[PDB]
């Protein structure tokens, strides 16, 4: 799975992480940035976007 | 406009309660009684004169 910054030492970090959960689980809540707030509930992707 | 919008699903939920209320057959009901108030009312005054 892709999971950024998972072995870092001796830093803050950056900021911002993309961290996807394995495919046993969802993986839809890194595919809701934009168009995805208050159009499609809390369970689905936006396919059109 | 809005958001995320589609003009397919957007006209099609705005004019669904528009085809539901029978206002395309009320204006021919109308119409053919107008029709028919129409010959036997110019009728009516020309037999009189």
């Amino acid at each position: 799975v892709c999971m950024t910054n998972w072995a870092s030492l001796g830093d803050e970090g950056r900021g911002l992480e993309v961290r996807l959960p394995p495919p046993t689980d969802s993986s839809v809540h890194a595919y809701k940035t934009v168009l995805s707030r208050g159009y499609i509930d809390n369970a689905q992707f936006n396919p059109l976007a | 406009t809005e958001t995320n919008l589609i003009p397919s699903h957007h006209y099609g939920k705005a004019f669904a309660p528009l085809f539901a209320s029978n206002a395309m057959f009320t204006r021919n009901q109308r119409a053919v009684i107008t029709r028919e108030a129409f010959v036997c009312a110019r009728s009516a005054v020309a037999q009189c004169q």
